[PDB]
RNA sequence: GAUUAAGUUAUUAAGGGCGCACGGUGGAUGCCUUGGCACUAGAAGCCGAUGAAGGACGUUACUAACGACGAUAUGCUUUGGG
RNA sequence: GACCGAUAGUGAACCAGUACCGUGAGGGAAAGGUGAAAAGCACCCCGGAAGGGGAGUGAAAUAGAACCUGAAACCGUGUGC
RNA sequence: GUGAGUAGCGAAAGACGGGUGAGAAUCCCGUCCACCGAUUGACUAAGGUUUCCAGAGGAAGGCUCGUCCGCUCUGGGUUAG
RNA sequence: GUACGCGAGCUGGGUUCAGAACGUCGUGAGACGUUCGGUCCCUAUCCGUCGUGGGCGUAGGAAAUUUGAGAGGAGCUGUC
RNA sequence: AAGAUGAUGAGGUUAAUAGGUUCGAGGUGGAAGCAUGGUGACAUGUGGAGCUGACGAAUACUAAUCGAUCGAAGACUUAAU
């Protein structure tokens, strides 16, 4: 069996990272929801 | 089969030959209660090959004894087979049977077994 | 097969009766004097005294 | 005249400390040192330091002799547990009570 | 207290039941407030290319975290209160 | 303030959008109280140490950091019928 | 709490002599014995982020025990034309 | 007759699941006679049953040997 | 000789209950070493040989040691003696 999750340090940042949220519009909205509600980490 | 001991018929051989070449060297060990009602039957029909003394007889204990090697005959080698027919076998040349004794210790600490020490008479 | 009932409290009590453990044996150590299991040898100083170990 | 020598929060079970308990209550306490020294279960020597502790503080800051005493009342009370989890099969998880115990010997001399 | 029969009623408690006494675990109730919520009256309603809101990394004699601070860093200059 | 008084009132009286769950957007709890003053148990004794029992501080430690009062369930030891 | 001191303890060869210790079938050293050997052996990517190493620890974690440790305290460890 | 006795004793071939094909009916999605394939779960608390031990009672305490109140078992039959 | 454990039964120094030991019965079917034959494989002779777990006898050489706990004193009433 073979699971869901095989990690990886640049995918996860090519996606959900800083760069790829401030890239579109609706990413600009993401963060400002989570420096809102008063998250310590924005972007993973 | 005289009584097993919860080894798998090939085990339960070659641990009394892990026994009884360990007590003609150290003359007394300490074990469990149930394999020392066992190496009682070996190591008095194995004093009885020392007691003939023969060629044969030389080699046919060397199939229930181990080769190990004995240091402190002030510095000279021994092997068990030569502790055997020798110092061993000379001590008892007129006793008829009996040389060993079973001497039971206590319980061991953590698993409930009723220690024994057996020693050469 | 899981139990139809909430076993009581006479009930549990009752089962345990025979739940227990029993004396040593013990014996005195004539030449020590001490107490020893019976048919063993002294932890202490202490003979066998049928066979002085 | 009577004494005691409470110990609290020993790791072990409060069922199996009172099996051995339930043996030596009542007794002389000459013998009751060396029955807990010849069984073989867990709790014997826990319970036979702190049984030394009502031995010695009946003889110590009492001045009471320690030939004549007699073991009035020995009762394991429960202590808090210490709630641990083992993962068991498919996704679930059972709990795991480790008990704790509060063991008080007493000891007495008749008067 | 037996000599024989006939006939009766007990004591036992491995353990359990009810009452009382004495202990442990457990954190309900009582009594408090550092924190909230709901609203009146006066202010007030913008900061950012002279680099913002929010941040990571740093700063003490010895610093793990929050506080306030930025290689002039657990603070510096000056005008007033005390 | 004919509003709440720690399962209440904010999710949050404890260093909270934090442990922790999710690849991601997102979800999200648990926590309060020694005493008027730390005067927080010097020294002896059993112990390998924990934890105890005396002596001491205190109005009281049967308020010793499992720290105000301490209910029931549930586990104990004793005794009259 | 009852179920209950019941079901489990996660493939598998250990035996003894010596030390150590308040405590040893389990820790360390020795001899004999068995198991893999197109791998249970030897180097590097992915991923994890101090685990690596020496000195002290035994409350918790380890399906038992523990003097032991991939767990706790102190002090160290990664060198390029 | 006993849940057409008995699946916390076994079987799952069958009947009644999702796939597929024929005959036929339906303009259509699909449907009622055959066809090939198709996961059968549970650590026994109480009554019941089969075994086997402690406690106390039978007016003193013990070693053996027995009467049988009652209750079980057995009961078939060919050929020369 | 009985058996899941407890029970039943054979024994505890006045001792044959197990182990060893010396003798057998059953089982296998010619041990090793040397001597002879042959180029060697192997064959013959010393020898119904040697090895032999559970069944039958024999002898205290080894272990059943020293010891402990429970267990009677015989109720009353009425007709017989």
């Amino acid at each position: 069996v073979k699971r869901t999750y095989q990690p990886n340090k640049r995918k996860h940042s090519k996606v959900h990272g800083f760069r790829k949220r401030m890239s579109t519009k609706n990413g600009r909205k993401v963060l400002a929801r989570r420096r809102r509600k008063g998250r310590k980490v924005l972007s993973a | 089969g005289y009584r097993k001991l919860g080894r798998t018929s090939d085990q339960r051989k070659a641990m009394l030959r892990d026994l009884a070449t360990s007590l003609i060297i150290s003359e007394r060990i300490e074990t469990t209660e149930a394999r020392a009602k066992e190496v009682r039957s070996v190591v008095e029909k194995l004093i009885t090959l020392g007691k003939k003394g023969d060629l044969a007889s030389r080699r046919n204990a060397a199939k229930t004894l181990r080769n190990v090697e004995i240091l402190n005959e002030d510095e000279t080698t021994q092997t068990a087979l030569q502790k055997l027919f020798g110092e061993i076998a000379e001590r008892y040349t007129e006793r008829q049977g009996g040389y060993t004794r079973i001497l039971k210790q206590g319980p061991r600490r953590g698993d409930g077994a009723e220690s024994v020490i057996i020693e050469l008479v | 097969a899981v139990p139809k009932r909430r076993t009581s409290k006479t009930r549990k009590n009752k089962r345990r009766t025979h739940f227990k453990i029993s004396v040593p044996g013990m014996t005195e150590c004539p030449n020590c004097g001490e107490y020893k299991l019976s048919h063993r040898v002294c932890k202490n100083c202490g003979s066998y005294n049928g066979e002085e170990v | 005249m009577e004494a005691k020598a409470v110990a609290r929060t020993i790791r072990i079970a409060p069922r199996k400390v009172r099996l051995v308990l339930d043996l030596i209550r009542g007794k002389n306490a000459a013998e009751a040192i060396a029955i807990l020294k010849l069984t073989n279960k867990a709790s014997s020597p826990v319970i036979e330091k702190v049984l030394m502790s009502a031995l010695a503080n009946a003889e110590h800051n009492y001045d009471m002799n320690t030939d004549e005493l007699v073991v009035k009342e020995a009762y394991a009370n429960e202590g808090p547990t210490l709630k641990r989890f083992r993962p068991r099969a498919q996704g679930r998880a059972s709990a795991i009570n480790k008990r704790t115990s509060h063991i008080t010997i007493v000891v007495s001399d008749g008067k």
